[PDB]
């Protein structure tokens, strides 16, 4: 096979990153670990805090939008009822 | 054969075989495994004062040679001499372990000794990668347990150590009950036992050393990745068998099956090892060696290796582990036979060496645990007994689908995750 263009990701042994030195990682076999606890006592009061920060970024836009819809939605309802058959005939055509 | 052992006030053991010189030395049943994270490297620190220039000249004039050894399970201080000067030795051993237990530790010598091992250990961690990786293999395989302490001791706990620590250790460990004086070379048994019983006394008799907590294995890994290194050294093992174990030899024979290999030495590539077919097609590594490290509490069975083929490490491990799988399901008869012949061979060259300082370290360590040395002839009897069936049972307990310890340094980006390697410990079945 022929060569190919230079990508920004190789493969095991030459992944294309910076030379690493001084970093030492340690890990233990999943077999020597407690039969999957974590949640409740350690990672139960840690969760949801990961949507306490973000919450305002979603909520406000969702707020602004739900209000806008609900609001103009009520105006439709009014316009197409006796109470607004006059307002309607005005703002229609 | 020989090997004789007698008590007194202390316990003595000798093995004489008329050769050249003869060495006598005190071997203590405590070592690296009896240290703490913060006092670690104290024994390696004693080893260097005993071998200090100050003490070395005192024995050199007298015509003696000093040899010290620091291990996990034990410690040893040995003095070599001519066959006749067998008394010149004991008068030095005793002078340094009784009279000079106030000298030597004198500043100007301790500071000189300490600055020298602090460099000695700094050289080791910067250069001797294979042994460093192995040291870390113990470090993680037995982490937070006695066996996890590196013999040379850490570089930090070392520079915090002062004379007091040396003394405290000596007073707590160098004791009558936790010691064995040995004599190998050509010196007779009755010559030593009496020369020792000449000057009576005890020196801290009736005193026992502080005990601890039994060493244990843990499936884990430590990856000291260094991309600036030209190779990738890696060691990998499982929980082995401790000395004085039913399978002490069965386990040692299994390692001999896969043995050792040097890709550059023509004869090595011709060996009768099935694995060598898989590893030579794309030259997966420069070398590798299988071992069966045994100790008092536990052990490590696995292999070490160095490789320049950094992009195919995953296959080195793959093939190597697929072979280990064979010991549980398909190890052939001739594979076992070949192992015996080669086990006996390398086992013999170990015991039958032309250097008593080796023989001493072998006699001491054994009698310091089982209280007697197993005759080489007795070993061969056990080795030849071992059947294919034996190897499989051992592999079924020790090797098949068991946790593992991994350690590596250099370009190890290609060494896949723990779980990937761990998986290869077995094979699919119906």
């Amino acid at each position: 096979g022929p060569p190919s263009g230079k990508t920004y990701m190789g493969w095991w042994g030459h992944m294309g990153g910076p030379k690493q030195k001084g970093i030492t990682s340690y890990a233990v076999s999943p077999y020597a670990q407690k039969p999957l606890q974590g949640i409740f006592h350690n990672a139960v009061f840690n969760s949801f805090r990961r949507f306490k920060s973000q919450f305002l970024y979603v909520l406000i836009p969702a707020g602004i939008y739900w209000y806008w819809w609900k609001n103009g939605n009520e105006y439709n309802e009014f316009l197409y009822s006796k109470a607004g058959r006059e307002e309607l005939e005005r703002v229609n055509v | 054969a020989e090997v004789t052992q007698l008590s007194n006030g202390i316990v003595v053991a000798t093995e004489h075989n008329p050769a050249h010189t003869a060495s006598v030395g005190v071997v203590f049943g405590s070592g690296a495994a009896n240290e703490n994270p913060y006092n670690n490297g104290v024994s390696n620190l004693w080893k260097n004062i005993f071998l200090s220039k100050e003490n070395s000249a005192v024995a050199a004039k007298e015509g003696l040679a000093l040899s010290s050894n620091i291990s996990r399970d034990f410690q040893s201080y040995i003095v070599s001499s001519l066959p006749g000067s067998t008394d010149k030795s004991l008068d030095f051993l005793n002078q340094s372990f009784i009279q000079q237990k106030a000298n030597l530790l004198s500043s100007s010598n301790f500071e000189a000794t300490k600055k020298s091992v602090l460099k000695q250990v700094q050289d080791f961690e910067d250069n001797d990668h294979p042994n460093r990786v192995l040291e870390h293999l113990h470090s993680t395989a037995f982490q937070n347990t006695p066996l996890s302490l590196p013999t040379r001791g850490t570089l930090e706990s070392l520079e915090n150590l002062v004379v007091a620590d040396l003394e405290s250790f000596a007073n707590n460990h160098f004791l009558n009950s936790n010691a064995v004086v040995v004599g190998t070379g050509n010196i007779k048994h009755e010559d030593l036992v009496n020369s020792i019983e000449s000057k009576n006394l005890s020196l801290q008799t009736g005193t026992k050393p502080v005990l601890k907590k039994k060493a244990a294995f843990l499936g884990s890994e430590v990856r000291l990745r260094d991309d600036t290194l030209p190779k990738a050294w890696i060691s990998l093992a499982v929980e082995g068998e401790p000395v004085n174990s039913p399978n002490y030899f069965v386990a040692k024979l299994a390692a001999q099956i896969f043995g050792s290999y040097n890709a550059f030495e023509p004869a090595s590539r011709l060996q009768g090892i099935k694995l060598l077919d898989n590893i030579q097609e794309y030259q997966l590594c420069d070398n590798f060696n299988h071992f069966s490290l045994s100790y008092k509490d536990s052990g490590l069975w696995g292999f070490s290796t160095a490789t320049r083929n950094v992009t195919m490490i995953d296959d080195l491990i793959h093939f190597t582990l697929k072979q280990w799988n064979r010991l549980t399901i398909s190890v052939t008869d001739t594979e076992v036979e070949r192992a015996k012949s080669l086990l006996k061979l390398q086992l013999g060259q170990l015991y039958e060496s032309g250097n008593p300082v080796n023989d001493a370290n072998l006699l001491g360590a054994e009698v310091l645990i089982k209280g007697s040395k197993l005759s080489l002839g007795e070993a061969f009897k056990k080795i030849d007994a071992i059947t294919v069936k034996d190897v499989k049972a051992w592999a079924g307990k020790r090797l098949w689908d068991q946790d593992i310890a991994i350690a590596g340094t250099g370009q190890i980006e290609g060494l896949l995750d723990y779980m990937r390697i761990r998986s290869d410990m077995s094979m699919m079945r119906w």
